[PDB]
RNA sequence: GGAUUAAAACUAGAGUAGCGAAACGGAUUCGAUACCCGUGUAGUUCUAGUAGUAAACUAUGAAUACAAUUAUUUAUAUAUAUAUAUAUAAAUAAUAAAUGAAAAUGAAAGUAUUCCACCUGAAGAGUACGUUAGCAAUAAUGAAACUCAAAACAAUAGACGG
C-alpha cells in the first residue's frame, strides 16, 4: 500500500496507543 | 517418470519458439517411446540415439559405463514459417493421474469433456500408456485397451 | 466372501491379543478430480500374538470380538517387524564380543609401547653397533642382546637392510604387478579381436567348440573370459 | 519414565567404541599428518644407513655424533606430535579409525554404517565445542543439522539392511528410538540431558 | 527400436573394472604416502638447524 | 642421478635404492667392472 | 576438420592417463549437454597464422 | 513443532566518557507543549535473563528441468612461437523471445513440474471478546453488527512546486 493509505493505519494505531495510555493512567489512580 | 515427460514437453515448446532444428532429450524407455510416436505421426523429422555432445553417427551400444552420458536427439519441423510442433502438454499430471476405460476414451475422441480433459481437437495427437507401452488414443480404442491418458500434442 | 484387507502393523504389545493395523484404500475425490488413498487404523485380533510392528499382514472380517474389534490377523505377508526384533537381540551379543576383543587389542598395544619405552636402546644406536661391530670385529654381549631385541642372530650388511624395510616398498611392487596384469589383458584382447583368424584359433585352442559360429558380444565375452583366464590363473 | 532414555546426540555414556577411539588419540607417541612413529624410526635410521653406504661406494666429515642425530629425531617427533598439532588433525585420525571399524571392505567410505560412524566422530567433536561455547548459535545450528543427517542415513539403513542397522546403532551407542523419533535438539533437550551441566 | 536400451556388464567386464578401480585407489594412496616420506626426508636434512636443547 | 647423486640434500631415491638392494648391487657391479 | 559433437566414451580410453590413473567413469564435463557447441559459429584456425606472426 | 532473530522495552548486578526520550531553562513565534541552543535523567555499554516484534523489503517462499545474445569480472583447466590464446562454470550489466494492467521482469515476474504459506470490495479492524504466553510493556490467535457503491493499481495529458 502507498504512503497515503499507510497513513490511515498510522492514525488508527496512534489512537489505540493513546487510548491504552489513558486507560493505564486511570488504573494507577483507581488502584 | 511423468516429471521427466513434463520436462521434455516443456523443452520441446521452448525449442520450437526459438526454431532450433535439433535438440536432445533424456535417454529412457518412456522418452524413446514418446519420441517414436511423435516421429511416426510426423511431428519430428528425425530420431537418433546419441550422447550429451550430439547424435551418434555409428551405432554405440549403451551400457552402464556410458548410460549417464546418453541422450536422444530429435529434429523439429517447420513449414510455412510456422512450427509443426507448436504445443505439447501433459494430461495426466504427476500429482493427479488420470486412468480412463476404453469407453471414456471413445467419448473423449467424440467431443465429450471427460474428467475435465478437453476433447480431442482436429489434427491433435493424444497419447495413452497401457502396460508401459505408449500408443495413440485411436489405437488404444482399436485394441480395446484401458490406459493412462498421458499427453496431448498439437 | 469375508472382507479382507492388507495393512501394516503400526502398534503391537500395548493390548493383550490386539494389534492396530493401518489399511489404505483407493477412493475418488470428485472435488479435486483425483483418485486418493484413504487411511484408517483397525484394531485387529491376534490370537497367537505373532505379529510385530512393521509387519505386512492380511486381516479378515470376523464376528464381533469386542466393542471395537471386528477383524483378525489371517496371514503374515511380510515379516519385517519380526526380523527387526531378532536382529536387535543378536546385535547386543555380537557387538559385545567385538568390543571385548578390541578392548584387549588396545591394552596389548599399550603394553608393547610401554615396554619399548622401558628399553633405552634406540633403533639408530642399535643399527650403529651392528654396523660398527660388523666393520670392526668387536662382539660385545650387547650384540647378543641386540640379536634378541630384534631376533637378528646373524650380523651382516644384509641384516640391517631387512630390519629397516618399509611397507611402502612392498606396495610399490604390488602396484606394478597390478598395472601389468591390466595392461597385458587389454593388449591381448585388443590384438586378438583385430585378427579374426587368430581369434577363431584362440577360442578353439582354449576349448571352444565351433567359435566361428558366435556373435560379437557372445564371443568377445568368451575372449575376455579366456584372456583373463590365461593371465590370472597361470599367475 | 522406565523408557531407555538414550541421549540422541551423544548416545549412551561409556560406549566402548566412543571411549576407545578417544583414548587412542591421547596415546603417548601418536603423530599427525598420517605419520606413525614406527615407520618414522625405521625411515630415519634408513637415511643414516643409506648415507653411509653412499659414502662407501664413491667415498674413501666422518660421521655425526649420535647425540646430534638423536636431537634431529627429537625435533621431528616434536613437530609431528599430535599433542602439538591442531585439534582438527586429531579428528582426521579419529575419522580414519572409525571408518576402518565399520567398513565393509577396504575402500568402503560411502556405506551408511561408515557414514554414520564418520558423522559420529564429528558430532562428538562438535558437541564438545558447543559445551564450551554455549552462545555459539551458528555452530549449534550446524550440530543440529549434522545430528539430523545421521538420523536420516541410519533410517535408510534400517530399510535397506536391518541386520546391519541394529549392529551399527548398538556399536555407536544409540537406540532405535534415538533414530526414529523426531529430534530438534531444542532447549528442553539441553535441560533434560544436562548438555551444558551447570 | 528393437535394440535393447541397456546391456548389463558381463561378469568379466566387472572384474576388469574392479581391477582398474582398485589400482586407481591404491596408486593414489601410494603416491601420497611417498610424498609424505619425501617431506619427512627434507625435514630431516634441516633438523640440524632446529633447537631442542 | 637419483640414488647415484652427489647432492648433500638428496631425495627418497637414495633411501629407496638402499632398502631395495640397488645402491649395493650397483656398487658391487661397478667394482666388479673395475676388476 | 575437427569433429563437433563427438564424446569419447570411457571404453575408448582403456589406457592410463598422464597422471597414471585409469578412467572408469564419466567425468562431470562428459555429463553436461553440449548442444550449444553444435550451434556456435566455429572459430576458424590455420597453422599458417602461427607462422605469419 | 523447533531454533535463531535489528531497534526500542523490561528483570538483576556493574559501568557511565560522548550522545540523548523526558524534565527544567534560553530563544523563535500572532502563539511554539516544536524545529534551533543550554543543563542534561532513563536509555545507549558490559554480564546473566525475559520478550519474539520491524518498510524483519528484492514489498518477489523453496526445489527441479529447460530456452536466444552481448559485455564485463572471477574461478578451474588447457595449451604454447610466453605471455597471451582456447575451453567450461559463477556473478553482474544491457537485451532477443516470452510474459504482463502496464511500469517492467529477463534466466525470472519466461516455458513447465512438485510442495508449502497466503488472499477473496471498502470501512469497521489487526479492533472487541475469549484464550495462550510473558515480571511487565505486550505477542500470538482473531470476529460480527451497523453503513456505503464504493475502494485500489499502472500509465496518459495537464496544472502546480518556498
Ligand atoms: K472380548
Ligand atoms: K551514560
Ligand atoms: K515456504
Ligand atoms: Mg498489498
Ligand atoms: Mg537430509
Ligand atoms: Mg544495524
Ligand atoms: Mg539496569
Ligand atoms: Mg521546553
Ligand atoms: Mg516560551
Ligand atoms: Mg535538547
Ligand atoms: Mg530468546
Ligand atoms: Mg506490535
Ligand atoms: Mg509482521
Ligand atoms: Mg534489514
Ligand atoms: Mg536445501
Ligand atoms: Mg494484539
Ligand atoms: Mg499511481
Amino acid at each position: 500500500d502507498s504512503v497515503m493509505r499507510k497513513r490511515k493505519k498510522k492514525m488508527k494505531k496512534h489512537k489505540l496507543r493513546k487510548r491504552r495510555k489513558r486507560e493505564k493512567a486511570e488504573r494507577r489512580k483507581l488502584s | 517418470s511423468l516429471v521427466k515427460l513434463a520436462n521434455t514437453c516443456a523443452h520441446l515448446q521452448n525449442c520450437s519458439k526459438v526454431r532450433v532444428a535439433l535438440t536432445s532429450i533424456p535417454y529412457t524407455k518412456l522418452q524413446l517411446q514418446f519420441a517414436y510416436n511423435l516421429y511416426q505421426q510426423g511431428f519430428l523429422s528425425s530420431l537418433q540415439k546419441g550422447s550429451t555432445m550430439g547424435p551418434d553417427k555409428d551405432f554405440v551400444e549403451v551400457t552402464p559405463d556410458n548410460i549417464s552420458t546418453r541422450r536422444l536427439w530429435v529434429g523439429l519441423k517447420y513449414r510455412d514459417n510456422k512450427p509443426v510442433l507448436s504445443s505439447c502438454k501433459l494430461i495426466s499430471k504427476p500429482n493427479s493421474r488420470i486412468h480412463l476405460p476404453m469407453e471414456d476414451m471413445k467419448k473423449l475422441c467424440s467431443g465429450v469433456t471427460i474428467r475435465n480433459i478437453k476433447p480431442l481437437q482436429p489434427g491433435e495427437l493424444i497419447l495413452v500408456r497401457a502396460h508401459n507401452n505408449i500408443m495413440d488414443i485411436n489405437e488404444a480404442i482399436s485394441k480395446k485397451l484401458d490406459g493412462e491418458v498421458l499427453c496431448r500434442v498439437k | 466372501a469375508r472382507q479382507n484387507f492388507l495393512g501394516l502393523v503400526v502398534s503391537q504389545g500395548k493390548m493383550q491379543k490386539t494389534v492396530k493395523v493401518r489399511v489404505e484404500t483407493k477412493v475418488f475425490n470428485k472435488k479435486i478430480n483425483k483418485e486418493l488413498f484413504h487411511r484408517r487404523d483397525y484394531l485387529v485380533h491376534d490370537e497367537g500374538e505373532i505379529s510385530r510392528e512393521g509387519d505386512l499382514v492380511r486381516i479378515e472380517a470376523t464376528r464381533p470380538l469386542s466393542k471395537r474389534k471386528f477383524f483378525a490377523i489371517a496371514e503374515i505377508i511380510r515379516n519385517k517387524g519380526q526380523q527387526f526384533a531378532l536382529y536387535e537381540s543378536e546385535a547386543q551379543l555380537s557387538v559385545a564380543k567385538e568390543e571385548a576383543q578390541k578392548a584387549k587389542e588396545f591394552l596389548d598395544k599399550r603394553s608393547v609401547r610401554e615396554n619399548k619405552l622401558n628399553e633405552k636402546t634406540t633403533l639408530l644406536r642399535d643399527i650403529r653397533t651392528i654396523q660398527d661391530a660388523l666393520s670392526s670385529g668387536s662382539t660385545p654381549k650387547e650384540l647378543l642382546e641386540i640379536k634378541q631385541r630384534y631376533g637378528i642372530q646373524d650380523f651382516s650388511q644384509e641384516t640391517v637392510r631387512q630390519l629397516l624395510q618399509l611397507d611402502i616398498s612392498g606396495l610399490e611392487v604390488n602396484l606394478e604387478k597390478q598395472r601389468s596384469l591390466i595392461d597385458r589383458i587389454q593388449t591381448r584382447l585388443s590384438e586378438l579381436l583385430s585378427n579374426d583368424l587368430k581369434c577363431d584359433q584362440f577360442l578353439k585352442d582354449h576349448g571352444v567348440e565351433d567359435p566361428l559360429t558366435l556373435k560379437k558380444n557372445i564371443k568377445k565375452n568368451l575372449l575376455r573370459k579366456h584372456v583373463m583366464m590365461d593371465m590370472q590363473q597361470p599367475s | 519414565a522406565s523408557t531407555d532414555k538414550v541421549d540422541p546426540v551423544l548416545g549412551r555414556a561409556d560406549t566402548p567404541f566412543i571411549t576407545r577411539i578417544m583414548a587412542e588419540l591421547k596415546e603417548p607417541l601418536v603423530l599427525s599428518k598420517g605419520y606413525n612413529i614406527e615407520e618414522v624410526d625405521k625411515f630415519l635410521a634408513a637415511i643414516e644407513s643409506a648415507k653411509r653406504e653412499r659414502a662407501e661406494l664413491s667415498g674413501l666429515v666422518g660421521i655425526e655424533d649420535i647425540e646430534k642425530l638423536e636431537d634431529r629425531r627429537e625435533a621431528i617427533l616434536r613437530i609431528l606430535s599430535m599433542r602439538n598439532s591442531e585439534n582438527k588433525n586429531a579428528i582426521k585420525m579419529a575419522v580414519e579409525l572409525a571408518r576402518k571399524e565399520f567398513e565393509r571392505f577396504p575402500g568402503d567410505t560411502g556405506s551408511s554404517e561408515v557414514q554414520a560412524a564418520c558423522m559420529t566422530v564429528r558430532i562428538q567433536n562438535m558437541a564438545n565445542h558447543i559445551k564450551e561455547h554455549r552462545k555459539d548459535f551458528a555452530n549449534t545450528r550446524n550440530l543440529r543439522i549434522l545430528v539430523q543427517q545421521r538420523q536420516a542415513i541410519l533410517r535408510y539403513l534400517k530399510r535397506d539392511n536391518p541386520e546391519k542397522y541394529y549392529w551399527t546403532i548398538q556399536k555407536l551407542g544409540l537406540n532405535d528410538a534415538a533414530i526414529t523419533d523426531e529430534f530438534n535438539m531444542d532447549r528442553r533437550y539441553m535441560q533434560d540431558y544436562e548438555f551444558f551441566g551447570d | 527400436m528393437s535394440q535393447p536400451l541397456l546391456r548389463n556388464r558381463s561378469p568379466e567386464e566387472s572384474e576388469l573394472l574392479k581391477l582398474k578401480r582398485n589400482y586407481n585407489r591404491s596408486l593414489l594412496n601410494f603416491q601420497a604416502h611417498k610424498k609424505k616420506l619425501n617431506e619427512l626426508l627434507n625435514l630431516y636434512h634441516v633438523a640440524n638447524e632446529f633447537i631442542v636443547t | 642421478m637419483g640414488s647415484l647423486s652427489n647432492e648433500k640434500f638428496f631425495d627418497i631415491s637414495l633411501v629407496d635404492s638402499y632398502l631395495n638392494k640397488d645402491l649395493k648391487n650397483i656398487s658391487n657391479k661397478i667394482d666388479s667392472k673395475l676388476n | 576438420g575437427h569433429i563437433i559433437g563427438k564424446l569419447v566414451d570411457v571404453t575408448e580410453q582403456p589406457h592410463a592417463n598422464n597422471k597414471g590413473l585409469y578412467k572408469t567413469r564419466p567425468n562431470s564435463s562428459d555429463k553436461r549437454v553440449g548442444v550449444k557447441r553444435l550451434y556456435r559459429p566455429p572459430k576458424l584456425t590455420y597453422v599458417e597464422d602461427r607462422l605469419r606472426s
